[PDB]
This record gives structure tokens, C-alpha cells and sequence, in this order.
């Protein structure tokens, strides 16, 4: 099938691994990944945000203006 | 061949499980005569006994005698294979080697998997 | 059927006998956990769920 | 350095897996106990007095 | 009939350069194009000095993204080194297959 | 001699589940796929040992909803996981497909189209399963929602007629949408599995879209203890939504008993609906809002053909992921605008909303693409 | 892009297979009007009833 035992040339590329239990499961696992989580935050932030807030500032806009065209109504329809 | 590498390695690690639980006292003595040959074997010839004298000294000292060894051999027994190779074979993490190309062979916790019988 | 006969079986059972009941120690007292099986409760010191 | 009781605790139950199966089930034995109780007696001291168990006392026993 | 412009062109693609991502990862612009069958064969066409060294920082890629870690600083790719080696093999394939079309609708 | 490899049944397994090769680069957004095939196990069984008490009778039926409330065992943990479970599901299969249109999983097409079908599938589950307890929004809500065919020229209404099995909702009715709502979720599993045996061979999509045939890696090691961490913490969402918040997830009026007689004040559809629901406000004539109801989701088969940009993804491309989000954001209007009782304001914003969210696809994305492609020698 | 089927000989093939598109077309038609009772061509034919 397409299985690993025939797949794509590959060569003279290799691998240095470790066993697991060699190894303690948390190699500087805070100091290392905040930058990195902050810096792909700034990174995606620019195209995440402004859909959001533009949405959030319709959602406020028809609330409350449909809210000013329902709360109000007895002086906008007059005596 | 490279479509039977996981397979070779499928039987490999069992055998060494099959080392651990379940070893026979008739593979044992199996394994001895066919250590007792290889001693002899090596044996022969001066330059490979010039040599025991050359290592032996450098390892225990001595030149550790055959009487010795076989006594050695003699010594051993199933319950201390089995536990010997409990002692390396039963849950212990490899180190393996590779120059194919290899693709095949199993990633190394599976690789690691294999150290360890489910059932034992 | 008298394959299963043999003088590295005898010894080989002999081997697998510590494994497998312990399997089944593991597996019935297991079992009475699963099941909060009652008489056996009554003999722990700790675990009376009862009052 | 000598090894901890923890390494020797692992040639003990841990490299044999049907000690470890079973040290999982002695494990869950007290676990069950000792954490529903614990829930139990915290879960009636945190907001107390809205339970009738200790307001059973205006019809209990006369 | 664009000229004059085109500087300020050049100003946004490298902009546009910037934009993607792959420099980042250092990655060849003809890497990132999907594997059509046509196109795969294409790639068949490479030699294997070429082949490899794609292959290799594909992988590297890979491992990365699998950590999430960019690939560092010193690193990335400029916009002239990232050689089109990919051009005449699959400016042959468009060749190709739009010449066996063009003998098919006849 | 080889054991998974001795019995063809664990020969497939192993090809698949047991160790496939997989890309090694996959993120989370891939673990809700099997998500997906966590939840619906579960709603199976849970709708099991509620379908030990429910009744499809006009009548008798919604006293035993009370009889599941109130009198089972516990059994009330197993109506709220029902219900909020399938909130979940559809959660975790709208991200699904925002994956799969993301990083352009679509590219696989029958893969895909079998994903559209499923869809549609698990979409008339909802409804009528949603019919079934028996309540106020359940029978006006039935009703509205089924008069909608009635918008064809000649046959819808007869059509209605059918499904109805009589004048109007009763046992015939909901009977009728029992059976239907219990047979579809067993095709929706053996659709699953014929859609994962479209995905086996051809490979699994990779989170660069480029292709990590030459990373592919072992599934049983890796992903397995993955995405059994990823269940189990979908299963803090669940029951953490479930122990805290019981009722919230749904529309209360069906608590109210239904009456033919009695009719409820705003009638809003539940939430998963609410867009579609949003696009019958969408337009002048009844048969046009169907049109473009069934046209919302049918629409995503033009995608692969639409499809040009070079990415088999978006990730590389802000660009066209900003369109993207547009997209999505667009959705989200057409949520929140078919929420609310209907108002002229809330008309406009929900007609341009549906313009756009037609024409980002059939417009915006195309074409820009093609810009995207003339910037880079595409 | 979709230029390569507007071609003088797909457009033969059009010519060569369009009767025969007609025919299955006019035959699921005939299978329209009988196992739907579309009785509006059933009408269409006397000898119905
Ligand atoms: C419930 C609804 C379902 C959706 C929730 C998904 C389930 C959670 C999950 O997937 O596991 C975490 C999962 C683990 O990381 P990962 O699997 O390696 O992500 C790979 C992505 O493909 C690679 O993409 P990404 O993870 O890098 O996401 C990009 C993101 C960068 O954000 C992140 O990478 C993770 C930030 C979330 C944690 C926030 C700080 C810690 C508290 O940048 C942005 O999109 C906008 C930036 C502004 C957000 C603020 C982030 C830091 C504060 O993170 C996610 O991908 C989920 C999205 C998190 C960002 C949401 C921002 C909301 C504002
Ligand atoms: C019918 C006649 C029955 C014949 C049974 C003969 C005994 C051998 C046997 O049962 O194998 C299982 C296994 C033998 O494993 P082994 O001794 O290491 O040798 C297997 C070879 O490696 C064979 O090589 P391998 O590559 O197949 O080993 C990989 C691993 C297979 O592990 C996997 O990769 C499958 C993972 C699928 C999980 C997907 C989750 C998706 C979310 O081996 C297993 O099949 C054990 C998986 C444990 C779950 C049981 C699955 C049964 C279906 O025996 C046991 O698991 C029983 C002890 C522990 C169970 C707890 C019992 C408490 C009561
Ligand atoms: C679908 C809808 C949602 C489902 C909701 C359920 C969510 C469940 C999620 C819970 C997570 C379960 C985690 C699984 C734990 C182990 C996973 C696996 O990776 O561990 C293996 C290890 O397996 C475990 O060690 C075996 C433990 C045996 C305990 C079995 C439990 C028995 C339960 C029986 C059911 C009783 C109830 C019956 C009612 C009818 C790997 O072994 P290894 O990492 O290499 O270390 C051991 C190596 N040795 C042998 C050398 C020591
Ligand atoms: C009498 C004898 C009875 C013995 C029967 C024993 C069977 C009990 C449990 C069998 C379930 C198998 C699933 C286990 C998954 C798993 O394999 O986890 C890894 C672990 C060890 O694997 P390796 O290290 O690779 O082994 C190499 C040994 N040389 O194996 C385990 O048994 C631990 C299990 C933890 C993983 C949990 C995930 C298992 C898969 C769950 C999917 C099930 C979905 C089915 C839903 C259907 C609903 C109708
Ligand atoms: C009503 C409430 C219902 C709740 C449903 C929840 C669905 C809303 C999803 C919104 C989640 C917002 C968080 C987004 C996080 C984010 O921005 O991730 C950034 C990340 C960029 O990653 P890279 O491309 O790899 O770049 C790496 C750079 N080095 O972007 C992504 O993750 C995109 C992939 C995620 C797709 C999931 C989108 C979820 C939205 C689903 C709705 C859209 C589907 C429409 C189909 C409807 C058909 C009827
Ligand atoms: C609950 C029913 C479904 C199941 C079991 C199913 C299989 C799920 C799962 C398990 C994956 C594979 C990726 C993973 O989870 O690791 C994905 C396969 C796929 N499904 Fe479905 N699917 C289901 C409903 C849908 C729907 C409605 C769509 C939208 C069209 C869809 C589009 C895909 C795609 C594109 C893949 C390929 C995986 C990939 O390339 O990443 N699926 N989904
Ligand atoms: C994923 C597909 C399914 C969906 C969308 C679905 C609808 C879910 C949901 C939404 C509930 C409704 C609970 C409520 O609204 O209060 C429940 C309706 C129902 N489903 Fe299904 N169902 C699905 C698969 C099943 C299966 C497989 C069974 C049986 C084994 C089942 C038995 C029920 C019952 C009895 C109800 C009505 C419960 C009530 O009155 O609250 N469901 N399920």
C-alpha cells in the first residue's frame, strides 16, 4: 500500500533522538514558550482582531440604536 | 530488504522476551554447547592464543583458564539466564543504529514498545 | 490436541504461572472494586463506603 | 547517589506489569474512598447550614 | 504598459514576500505550490543534488511547525536567493498538456 | 506469524488506526475531526438510554420526558448530555469544517463531497431530533420550519402534506419524525467510515497543506494518547457546561407544554439554525429564502472547483485568510441578526451579510487569488 | 481555462450524441409520467383509463 516500507526518495538526511525516560518531560517549558506564544500573538493578532471588533461594534450599533427606535418611542410619537 | 525491516525487528525483540519469560533449559544447554565450541574454536592456532595471553592479562589479568571457564559454563542455569536477561532485556532503553535507507523501522517509543511484553 | 503435552510445557506453565495469576488476583480483586462487591467490604478496615 | 525510595519503588511494582496493574487497583481502592469522603466532608463544610442533614434536628427523634 | 510604477511594485511583492509566511521558514517559493499529479511529475524531473536539498529543508520546515518555533533570524530566506529552479520543468508541463489538449480539440 | 498483520480484519486496522502514517506537524485543529467521531458515540448511546422511556405519541410523550427527568436514575445527566452533547457536536464540526476549509482538506473531493452529505445528514438529525421532546418551539417550530416547501409551485405542499401524515403536527407527524430522526444517525456512521476510507488513501491533509510525504510518522505512538487528551478535555467542556450550566445551551418554551392552540411569543429556531434561519429574512418571496437556504450550504462545492490559489491552504496567505476571516465574521452576523425578533435594521444588515457571504467566495476569493498568483510568478 | 472543450471536434461530439440524448432524456420522461402518475401526460394520451 502506501505504507512507510515504500514511500518517497529520501537520503543522507538523519536523526538524533533520546529515549524519554532519559529525559525530564519539561525542558524550560515556561521560560522558552512565552516569547514564542507572544510573538505568534502579535503575529496573528493583526488579521484576527479587526473582524471581531468590527462585529462587536455592529452588535452595539443595531442594539442600541434599534433600542434608541424602541425605548423612546412615546415622545417620537408624539402627544 | 527494505519491506521486511519492521518484520525482522518484530521477532527480534520478542526473542529477547522469549529470553526473558519462558526460557528453556534445552535452548540453554543449546546456547552453552554452542559457546563451548566457539571458546574451542577461538582457540586454535598459535596467533589467536598468543592473542588470549595478550588480552586476558589486560582484562582480568590472568590468562583466566579453560577449566575455569567451563566451570563457568557449567555454572550457569535458566533461572539465572532469565534473570540476567531480565536484568537487561526486560524493560531497558535501546540504543539503535541505522544505515539503509530506512523508513520502515518503527519509531523509537515503538521501538522502546517492544522492550516490554503487554503480558509480562 | 496432545501437542499441548511436553516436557518444556510442563516447565514453561511452571514459567508463565506467576504472570497470569496475577492477572487473575488482579483481575477478581479488580473486579470487586468494579462491582463494589459487598461480604469482601465488610472485611477492609478503611473502605466502608456504608456509615 | 544511593536511590531514591521511589527507584527502588520502581523495581518493585512498576517493571513487573501485573504488579503494576495491581498497585493500580489497590490504588483506585483507596482513591475511591478517601477522595468521595473528602468531597463529602468538605462539599458539607463549604456552604454551610443551606444542608438538612444537620436541620434533621427539628424532627428527629422527637 | 506598467513601467515607471513598477519599482513601487517590487515594493509591495517584497511586502507581499513578506506577507507569506514561508521566508520565515526559509522555504523555496516553488515548495510551497500544491502537488497536482502534472506538477508531481515535475518534481520527478529534478535531480537529485536538487531534489534532496528540497526534501531536507522541507523536513526541517516540518519539524518546526511541529514545535511551532520559527526558524531563526539569522536565517531566512531573501527575496533573490530563493532560486525558481521549478521553472522549465513545469513551464514544459504547461506546455504539454495545454499541446495534447490543443491536439485533442481538433 | 505477525499478529495485526495475521488477521486481515486487524490487517485493516493496522493500516489505519493501529499505524498509519500520518504527518508528524498536525495540530489540534486536526485533533476535531476525531472529535467528531468522540461525540458521536456518545450522543448514540446516551439517546440509547433515552430512548428506554421517550415516546413519539402526540400525547403520552412528554410526560415521559418528565418521568427522564425527574424519576431515572441519574438519567437526567444523561438528557442534558443528549441535548448540550449535541451542542457539542455541532461545536466541534463547525470548527471541523472551518478546518477543512482552511487548510484546504477540500482539495481531497470525495472525501469532501462525502463530508457535504454528511452534513446535510447530521442537519436533518438536529431538526427532528429537535422535534421530538415535545414542547412549544418544538411544534410551532416543526411546523414553520416544514411549511417552508411549501414555497414550490406544486409539488412542496403536497409534499408537506406527506410528511405530516395528516392536517397538521400530531402522532402521525411526530411518530414520522422519530423513526426518521433514529434511522439517520446509523447512516451517519457508516458514512463516517466510508469517509475515512476516501482519506486512508490518498493520506492525511498536514497543517503547511504542502505535502509531509516524506514526514509521514506512526499514528498508534503519537496521535492515539494525542487525541484521547484532546477527548478528554472536550469532556471538561461537556460536563463542565452540563454541572454548572444546565439549561443555558437551549431555548426554554419548550419546558412550556405545546399547544396547537397556545402560540409563543418570538419562536426563535435553536442556535445552530440561526443563521440559516436568518437568510429566510434574507429576501422578498418564500421560495427564494429556500433557494438560498439549501444554496447556503451547497455552495461549498464550488470551493474546490473556485479554488486557484496555489496554497493547498491559508496559512501562508493573511492575505486571502483576511477574506477569510471576513468570511467568518460574516457568519457570525448572520447568527446574532437571526437571534433576534425581526426588525428593519436587522433586515439590511442581514441582506448585505448574505451578498457578501455569497460573493467572498464567488468574487473576492477567486480573483484575489489570481492577484496573489500574479505577485509571485503564480 | 475551459476553453480546451470548445473544440470543433467535442462540438462534433455534441452533434453525434445529442439524439441519443434526447432519447434517454425522453425516456426517464416517459418513466416520469408513469411511475409518478404524473397524470398530466397520462392525460396527454387517450388510450389512459
Ligand atoms: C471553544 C471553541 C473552539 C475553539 C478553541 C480551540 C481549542 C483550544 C486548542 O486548540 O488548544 C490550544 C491550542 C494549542 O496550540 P496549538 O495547537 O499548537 O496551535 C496551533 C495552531 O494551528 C497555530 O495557530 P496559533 O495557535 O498560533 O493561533 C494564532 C494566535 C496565537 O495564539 C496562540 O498561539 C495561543 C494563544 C492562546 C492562549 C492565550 C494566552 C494564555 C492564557 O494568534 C491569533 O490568532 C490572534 C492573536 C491574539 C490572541 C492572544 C494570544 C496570546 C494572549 O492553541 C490553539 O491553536 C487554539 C487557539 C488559541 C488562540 C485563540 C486566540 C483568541 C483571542
Ligand atoms: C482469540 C484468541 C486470543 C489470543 C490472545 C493471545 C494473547 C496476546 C494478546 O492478547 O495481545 C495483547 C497483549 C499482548 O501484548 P504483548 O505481550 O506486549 O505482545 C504483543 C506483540 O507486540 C504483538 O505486536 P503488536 O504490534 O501487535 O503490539 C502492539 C500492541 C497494539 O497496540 C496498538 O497499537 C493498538 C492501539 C489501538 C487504540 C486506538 C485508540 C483510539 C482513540 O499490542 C496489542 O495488541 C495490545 C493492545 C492493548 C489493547 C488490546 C487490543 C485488543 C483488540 O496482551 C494484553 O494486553 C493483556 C495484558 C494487559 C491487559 C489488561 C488485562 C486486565 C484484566
Ligand atoms: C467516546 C466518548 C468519550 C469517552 C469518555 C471516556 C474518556 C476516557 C479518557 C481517559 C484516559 C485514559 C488513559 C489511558 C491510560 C494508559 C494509556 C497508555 O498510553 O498507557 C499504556 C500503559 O497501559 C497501562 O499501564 C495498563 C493499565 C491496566 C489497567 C486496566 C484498567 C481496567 C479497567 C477494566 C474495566 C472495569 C469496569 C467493567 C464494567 C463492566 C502504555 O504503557 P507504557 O506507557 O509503556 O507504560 C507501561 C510499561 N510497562 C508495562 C513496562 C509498565
Ligand atoms: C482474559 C484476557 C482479557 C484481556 C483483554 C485486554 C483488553 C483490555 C483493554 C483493550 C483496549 C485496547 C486499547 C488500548 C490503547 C493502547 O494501546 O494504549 C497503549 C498501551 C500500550 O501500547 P504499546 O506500548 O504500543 O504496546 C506495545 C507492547 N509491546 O496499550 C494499552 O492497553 C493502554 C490503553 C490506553 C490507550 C487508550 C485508547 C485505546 C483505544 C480506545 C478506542 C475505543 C473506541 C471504541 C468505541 C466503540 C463504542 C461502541
Ligand atoms: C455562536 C457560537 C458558536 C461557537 C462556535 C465556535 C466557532 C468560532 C471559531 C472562532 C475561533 C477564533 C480563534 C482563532 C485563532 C487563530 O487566529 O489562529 C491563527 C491561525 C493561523 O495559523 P497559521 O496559518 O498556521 O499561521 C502560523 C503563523 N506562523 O489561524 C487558524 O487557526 C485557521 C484554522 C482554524 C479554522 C477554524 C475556524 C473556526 C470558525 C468556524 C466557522 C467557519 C465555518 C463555516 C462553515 C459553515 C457551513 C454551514
Ligand atoms: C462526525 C462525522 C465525521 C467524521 C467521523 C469525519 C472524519 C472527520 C475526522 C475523523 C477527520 C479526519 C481528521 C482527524 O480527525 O484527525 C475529518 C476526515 C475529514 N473530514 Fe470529516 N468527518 C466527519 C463530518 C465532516 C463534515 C461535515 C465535513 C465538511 C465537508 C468533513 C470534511 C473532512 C475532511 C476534509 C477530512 C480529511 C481530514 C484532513 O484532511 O485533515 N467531515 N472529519
Ligand atoms: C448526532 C445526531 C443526533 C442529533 C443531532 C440528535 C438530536 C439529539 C439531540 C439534539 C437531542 C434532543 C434533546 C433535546 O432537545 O432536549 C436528542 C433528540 C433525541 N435524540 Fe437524538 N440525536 C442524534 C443521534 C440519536 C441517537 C443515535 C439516539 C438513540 C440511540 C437518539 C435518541 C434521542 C431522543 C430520545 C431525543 C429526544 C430527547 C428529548 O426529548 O429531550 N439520538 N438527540
Amino acid at each position: 500500500g502506501r505504507e512507510f516500507g515504500h514511500l518517497t526518495r529520501m537520503r543522507h538526511v538523519i536523526t538524533y533522538s533520546l529515549s524519554p525516560f532519559e529525559q525530564r518531560a519539561f525542558p524550560h517549558y515556561f521560560t522558552k514558550g512565552i516569547p514564542n506564544v507572544l510573538r505568534r500573538t502579535r503575529a496573528c493578532i493583526l488579521r484576527v482582531a479587526p473582524p471581531f471588533v468590527v462585529f462587536y461594534l455592529v452588535y452595539t450599533w443595531g442594539t442600541q440604536e434599534f433600542e434608541k427606535s424602541k425605548r423612546k418611542n412615546p415622545a417620537a410619537y408624539e402627544n | 530488504d527494505n519491506m521486511s525491516i519492521d518484520d525482522m525487528m518484530f521477532f527480534l525483540q520478542g526473542q529477547w522476551m522469549r529470553l526473558c519469560t519462558s526460557a528453556t533449559e534445552s535452548e540453554v544447554v543449546r546456547g552453552k554447547n554452542i559457546l563451548r565450541n566457539a571458546l574451542v574454536s577461538h582457540l586454535d592456532g598459535t596467533t589467536p592464543v598468543c592473542e588470549d595471553i595478550g588480552r586476558s592479562l589486560l582484562t582480568y589479568g590472568r590468562r583466566i583458564p579453560l577449566a575455569e571457564w567451563e566451570s563457568r559454563i557449567a555454572e550457569v542455569d535458566a533461572s539465572v539466564v532469565r534473570e540476567v536477561c531480565s536484568k537487561y532485556f526486560y524493560d531497558q532503553c535501546p540504543a539503535v543504529a541505522g544505515l539503509g535507507p530506512i523508513e520502515q523501522l518503527p519509531d523509537y517509543n515503538r521501538i522502546r514498545s517492544g522492550m516490554f511484553w503487554l503480558r509480562f | 490436541l496432545s501437542r499441548f503435552l511436553g516436557p518444556r510445557y510442563r516447565e514453561l506453565a511452571r514459567n508463565w504461572i506467576p504472570t497470569a495469576s496475577m492477572w487473575g488476583a488482579v483481575g477478581a480483586v479488580g473486579l470487586v472494586w468494579a462491582t463494589d462487591w459487598r461480604l469482601i467490604l465488610d472485611w477492609v478496615p478503611y473502605i466502608n463506603g456504608k456509615f | 547517589a544511593a536511590p531514591t525510595l521511589t527507584a527502588r519503588l520502581y523495581s518493585l511494582l512498576f517493571r513487573r506489569t501485573s504488579t503494576f496493574a495491581l498497585t493500580i487497583a489497590v490504588g483506585a481502592l483507596f482513591f475511591e474512598r478517601a477522595f468521595d469522603q473528602g468531597a463529602d466532608a468538605i462539599y458539607e463544610h463549604i456552604n454551610q447550614g443551606k444542608l438538612w442533614k444537620h436541620i434533621k434536628h427539628k424532627y428527629e427523634n422527637k | 504598459a506598467v513601467a515607471a510604477s513598477s519599482k513601487w511594485l517590487e515594493g509591495i511583492r517584497k511586502w507581499y514576500y513578506n506577507a507569506a509566511g514561508f521566508n520565515k521558514l526559509g522555504l523555496m517559493r516553488d515548495d510551497t505550490i500544491y502537488e497536482d499529479d502534472d506538477v508531481k511529475e515535475a518534481i520527478r524531473r529534478l535531480p537529485e543534488n536538487l531534489y534532496n536539498d528540497r526534501v531536507f529543508r522541507i523536513k526541517r520546515a516540518l519539524d518546526l511547525t511541529m514545535r511551532q518555533q520559527i526558524l531563526p533570524k539569522e536565517q531566512w530566506t531573501k527575496y533573490e536567493e530563493d532560486k525558481f529552479y521549478l521553472e522549465p520543468y513545469l513551464k514544459e508541463v504547461i506546455r504539454e498538456r495545454k499541446e495534447r489538449e490543443e491536439w485533442a480539440k481538433k | 506469524t505477525n499478529i495485526r498483520k495475521s488477521h486481515p480484519l486487524m490487517k485493516i486496522i493496522n493500516n489505519a488506526f493501529i499505524d498509519l502514517p500520518a504527518p508528524s506537524n498536525i495540530s489540534s485543529w486536526w485533533n476535531f475531526g476525531s472529535l467528531l467521531g468522540i461525540c458521536l458515540i456518545l450522543q448514540i448511546l446516551t439517546g440509547l438510554f433515552l430512548a428506554m422511556h421517550y415516546t413519539s405519541d402526540t400525547t403520552t410523550a412528554f410526560s415521559s420526558v418528565t418521568h427522564i427527568c425527574r424519576d431515572v436514575n441519574y438519567g437526567w445527566v444523561i438528557r442534558y448530555l443528549h441535548a448540550n452533547g449535541a451542542s457539542m457536536f455541532f461545536i466541534c464540526l463547525f470548527i471541523h469544517v472551518g478546518r477543512g476549509l482552511y487548510y484546504g482538506s477540500y482539495m481531497f473531493l470525495e472525501t469532501w463531497n462525502i463530508g457535504v452529505v454528511l452534513l446535510f445528514t447530521v442537519m436533518a438529525t438536529a431538526f427532528m431530533g429537535y422535534v421530538l421532546p415535545w414542547g412549544q418551539m418544538s411544534f410551532w417550530g416543526a411546523t414553520v420550519i416544514t411549511n417552508l416547501l411549501s414555497a414550490i409551485p406544486y409539488i412542496g405542499t403536497d409534499l408537506v402534506e406527506w410528511i405530516w401524515g395528516g392536517f397538521s403536527v400530531d402522532k402521525a407527524t411526530l411518530t414520522r419524525f422519530f423513526a426518521f430522526h433514529f434511522i439517520l444517525p446509523f447512516i451517519i456512521t457508516a458514512l463516517a467510515a466510508v469517509h475515512l476510507l476516501f482519506l486512508h488513501e490518498t493520506g492525511s491533509n498536514n497543517p503547511t497543506g504542502i505535502s509531509s510525504d516524506m514526514d509521514k510518522i506512526p499514528f498508534h505512538p503519537y496521535y492515539t494518547i494525542k487525541d484521547i487528551l484532546g477527548a478528554l478535555f472536550m469532556m471538561l467542556i461537556l460536563l463542565i457546561l452540563v454541572l454548572f450550566s444546565p439549561d443555558l445551551l437551549g431555548d426554554p418554551d419548550n419546558y412550556t407544554p405545546a399547544n396547537p392552540l397556545n402560540t409563543p411569543p418570538h419562536i426563535k429556531p435553536e442556535w445552530y439554525f440561526l443563521f440559516a434561519y436568518a437568510i429566510l429574512r434574507s429576501i422578498p418571496n418564500k421560495l427564494g429564502g429556500v433557494l438560498a437556504l439549501v444554496a447556503s450550504i451547497l455552495i461549498l462545492i464550488l470551493m474546490p472547483m473556485l479554488h486557484t490559489s496555489k496554497q493547498r491552504s491559508m496559512m501562508f496567505r493573511p492575505l486571502s485568510q483576511c477574506l477569510f476571516w471576513m468570511l467568518v465574521a460574516d457568519l457570525i452576523t448572520l447568527t446574532w441578526i437571526g437571534g433576534q425578533p425581526v426588525e428593519h435594521p436587522f433586515i439590511i444588515i442581514g441582506q448585505l451579510a448574505s451578498i457578501l457571504y455569497f460573493l467572498i467566495i464567488l468574487v473576492l476569493m477567486p480573483i484575489t487569488s489570481i492577484i496573489e498568483n500574479n505577485l509571485l510568478k503564480w
